[PDB]
């Protein structure tokens, strides 16, 4: 049915402050979450700390990274599958890697007796000692044939000492000693002929052909964890298409139990600021060859003649996956676009230019190529912004921010640790998902004003706005609006900032 | 311990390390940023 | 690939002599294993041979038999009844009082491999000296959700046929030796399979996907696909041009994505179909969208707003019961350049059908047709106006797609007229389908089209045959030699030409 | 033997006949005409 998701880790081997906050962190991420979006990187653990709370995680879309740690037993028992949807060191799905002690002891037990599937990537193990029992597990089983070629993983007897495996186990097999915590195969103890897995250790009652890991019985609907689409109750190849082909007639006609195919479920709507092809499935973007021309409420589009009227990537994807800043280097990439299809990282490093990435500190005057972005499908991030300047003026006539993509999943629209005296997003009317963070703004008034429940429209998007200028602080300076603009705040303040005008106006300022 | 290469490897005064036991180079970020190199401020937590 | 019939679909009508109808059923059904349309046998004697009924594997439609004298019906090879469409609604399989004034006619009816019904219910009525089939349990061969509305109730009279061999399994038999055993494969299959099995074991069913039963129990192994065919494999659908990517919310390229043809999977649409983006092949494009092809390819985009108009065509929606264009709904063809389907101008048209209460048609309302460009099916004509010599309506009749075609072979056909010409000096291509123009007393010029141009598909021949004559109509008209080229021409007339000469023209070719 | 009803029915001179048998009437169509009605020329076969 429906799990607990998070987004999971992502910044393998670096570690996030002391060995006790990079563990908060760990705990913070990953408490009560039954499937990992992203990653799973659990590294630095200590000698005695509580990682209790990982037996919640049945599944993990990316990879699972286990690497530097002191701790001595991690709890993965109840891990199901690792789908592998992005690997470490290239072609790794599980690295377990150099989990000892300045003594020669960290981790010694890894209980993950539920581990059957890995549909992608290969696991890799070396340097581990303490590591018992793991070294009996026959992958062949766990991974799937093209990968089980790329996997190194050898394992070395340490000073210490680790009892046997219980005379239930297979042909050795065991994540430890428990009870029948041996290794059970549902791969290669199938019959000469059956689609996929099986969950009779011989008889001809084997798995659907959809199913990973296992099944608790023969269908559809019983199965320990969907392949690829989870539609219901029932994993799916592909989804109910909205339009079944008749072979009678040669036409089209429309199928009652069609469903909208949205990441790896399959919903019955599209959420209302997502694409909806008229194929019948969800998407962030349309073609390079259209538009989005939403019509009965719902995002659609049409076919332009070839190139269209400019779409941009957005950093952090394709032609930018290894970008993350708009800066000199590529910033020209954004010179005449109306819209960028996908995110916005204005970063501080931007500013002074990475010599590590060798790129030149980007030129204030350059952020004015923006000031013609009219909307972003995904999510704006701003952590920093021109010295000698007090408005985010490049995005002035920024209409639209519709969070089909947010930062930790959780935020659309960020603008954190200015100087700027003013947002300036005075054109700005729709936020369509995500949470807007606006925070740590030294001298920054009006925010507190925005009335944001309007200017966005989706359950559950919040507003943390805080420790900025101060309102009964800012009054002082005068820097207010409250009079000629409306209830609605303002973005500034001139008559042209205001959110919502009283008495109607023209000229895209009010007076 | 990073060399001159990665020097500047890791943001918002962050510090590069050097995990001798898997021969790599990474970040100790300070407190409240996240990623390889600490690009991204921890937004859902504080300020 | 199997060899395909279109079946007779002419339901209790008898065609001609006892015998006359027979060879008919004979030239249809001789050498067929899969018939896509209709199974009718109807009106066959005592001592007739339908020995040939033993290909027939596997019927579309319905199987009617009715009103025979004969007693021994082949039909062994009969494996599965799609019922796509039903007789006398509600039946897929009907067997109709087969007897002879004597209460003497059809006993044995070997139909020992008819394992599947998938749409339809069966009926069986007076049919005396019917042997055996009185023991089949249907409960197996018929779909749970139509045994509800089958009625079939079995007779006896003043003879007998032999027992059924106990090998046979609760006593249904459908003949005698060689094992004609109702070989059962649903009622008899293990709690918690797929659907049809082809043992007793839970490890001995089928693949959810299969018709009758199978050899194996993969997808691969059957031995009536239930839906779709892809290559040597039964689907459900067919493999989509385009997969969703989960990760990225994106669509990719098709695996292995096959267009969709029939029941068939095409890697590619037969040229004069419509291609979708969906990826497949329809016979029309739908909506108030255009037909306008591209990839050399007839997609068809949609068209801003209210677009045209869309004339259904005879045989088709509003017209799937009128059997020829006439003064009653003739109306709805007033404004339009393409016939979305079939064109039958027949006799009755003209002459008034006292059965369906339809005014005779006035010769002055073809003229409606003359903005007809296009006709994506096939044009049929039987009868047309005396008081004319040339098919005028059809003058501006540019393309014949032939996406359908009679009996499944004609997408042109003009016979039995008493014109003295076509008049068709705008056809420029006929896309598939054979054209037939003969019975034509008066008719001339035909002979010289050169068909081979306006045509482009494999194999369409042309059989133009007993119209005027070559050397009889070179007298009061025939010939053109001269203003037309060595291409030939529809008619006499310098526009009738077919090739001018040295780029000359205007509208004609002086 | 036809109704005054099915007077036209059997086009293509057929004749209309009753199928008492299973009380029903039906066409007893002229040799070359084929369909319920004789409505179509069996075109595939000969003119
Ligand atoms: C003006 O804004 C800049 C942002 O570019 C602030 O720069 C600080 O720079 C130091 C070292 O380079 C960083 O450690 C801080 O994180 C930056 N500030 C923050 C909290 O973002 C600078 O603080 C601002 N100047 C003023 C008015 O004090
Ligand atoms: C998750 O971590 C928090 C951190 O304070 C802890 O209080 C809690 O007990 C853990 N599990 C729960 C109950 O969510
Ligand atoms: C392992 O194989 C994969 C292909 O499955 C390849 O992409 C990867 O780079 C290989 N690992 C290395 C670096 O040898
Ligand atoms: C046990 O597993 C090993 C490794 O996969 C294999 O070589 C061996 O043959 C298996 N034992 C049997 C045949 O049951
Ligand atoms: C920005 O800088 C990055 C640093 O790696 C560079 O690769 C990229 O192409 C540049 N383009 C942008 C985001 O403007
Ligand atoms: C975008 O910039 C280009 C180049 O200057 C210009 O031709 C175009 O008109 C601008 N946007 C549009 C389509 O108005
Ligand atoms: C019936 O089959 C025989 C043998 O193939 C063939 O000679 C005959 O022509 C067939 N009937 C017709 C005329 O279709
Ligand atoms: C009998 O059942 C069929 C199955 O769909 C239905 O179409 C029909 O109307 C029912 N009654 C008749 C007409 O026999
Ligand atoms: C021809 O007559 C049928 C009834 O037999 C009627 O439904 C139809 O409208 C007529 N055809 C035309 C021209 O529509």
């Amino acid at each position: 049915e429906e799990k607990k998701v998070c987004q999971g880790t992502s910044n393998k081997l670096t570690q996030l402050g002391t060995f006790e906050d990079h563990f908060l962190s760990l705990q913070r991420m990953f408490n009560n979450c039954e499937v990992v979006l992203g990653n799973l990187e659990i590294t630095y653990v200590q000698r005695n700390y509580d990682l209790s709370f990982l037996k919640t995680i049945q599944e993990v879309a990316g990879y699972v990274l286990i690497a530097l740690n002191t701790v001595e037993r991690i709890p993965l028992e109840n891990l199901q599958i690792i789908r592998g949807n992005m690997y470490y060191e290239n072609s790794y799905a599980l690295a377990v890697l150099s989990n000892y002690d300045a003594n020669k002891t960290g981790l010694k037990e890894l209980p993950m007796r539920n581990l059957q599937e890995i549909l992608h990537g290969a696991v890799r193990f070396s340097n581990n000692p303490a590591l018992c029992n793991v070294e009996s597990i026959q992958w062949r089983d766990i991974v799937s044939s093209d990968f089980l070629s790329n996997m190194s993983m050898d394992f070395q007897n340490h000073l210490g000492s680790c009892q046997k495996c219980d005379p239930s186990c297979p042909n050795g097999s065991c994540w430890g000693a428990g009870e029948e915590n041996c290794q059970k195969l549902t791969k290669i103890i199938c019959a000469q002929q059956c689609s996929g897995r099986c969950r009779g250790k011989s008889p001809s009652d084997c798995c659907h052909n959809q199913c990973a890991a296992g099944c608790t019985g023969p269908r559809e609907s019983d199965c320990l964890v969907c392949r690829k689409f989870r539609d219901e109750a029932t994993c799916k190849d592909t989804c109910p298409p909205l339009m079944l082909y008749n072979p009678t007639t040669y036409q089209m006609d429309v199928n009652p139990e069609g469903k909208y195919s949205f990441g790896a479920t399959c919903v019955k709507k599209c959420p209302r600021n997502y694409v909806v092809t008229d194929h019948g499935s969800c998407v962030r973007a349309c073609g390079a060859d259209s538009y989005e021309m939403e019509e009965d409420g719902v995002r659609k589009c049409k076919k332009c003649e070839g190139p269209c009227r400019k779409v941009c990537n957005g950093i952090g994807i394709g032609e930018f996956k290894d970008s993350l800043s708009i800066n000199a280097t590529n910033i020209k990439h954004f010179k005449n676009c109306t819209s960028i299809s996908g995110d916005l990282h204005i970063l501080p490093v931007a500013f002074r230019g990475d010599s590590f990435t060798h790129t030149p500190p980007l030129d204030p005057q350059e952020l004015d190529i923006l000031k013609t972005v009219k909307e972003i499908t995904g999510f704006l991030l701003i952590q920093a912004w021109p010295e000698n300047r007090t408005d985010l003026h490049a995005f002035e006539n920024l209409e639209i921010i519709r969070g089909r993509t947010k930062q930790h999943g959780q935020f659309s629209l960020a603008v954190v640790s200015l100087n700027i005296t003013s947002l300036g997003l005075r054109s700005l009317k729709e936020i369509s998902d995500g949470d807007v963070i606006i925070s740590g703004n030294k001298n920054l008034c009006y925010a507190n004003t925005i009335n944001w429940k309007k200017l966005f429209g989706t359950s559950g998007q919040k507003t943390k706005i805080i420790s900025n200028r101060g309102e009964n602080s800012c009054k002082a300076t005068g820097q207010v609006c409250h009079a000629l603009c409306s209830p609605e705040g303002c973005w500034g303040p001139e008559p042209r900032d205001c959110v919502s005008c009283r008495n109607v106006s023209r000229g895209r300022e009010c007076v | 311990e990073c060399p001159l290469s990665h020097d500047g490897y890791c943001l918002h005064d962050g510090v590069c390390m050097y995990i001798e036991a898997l021969d790599k180079y990474a970040c100790n970020c300070v407190v409240g940023y996240i990623g390889e190199r600490c690009q991204y401020r921890d937004l859902k937590w504080w300020e």
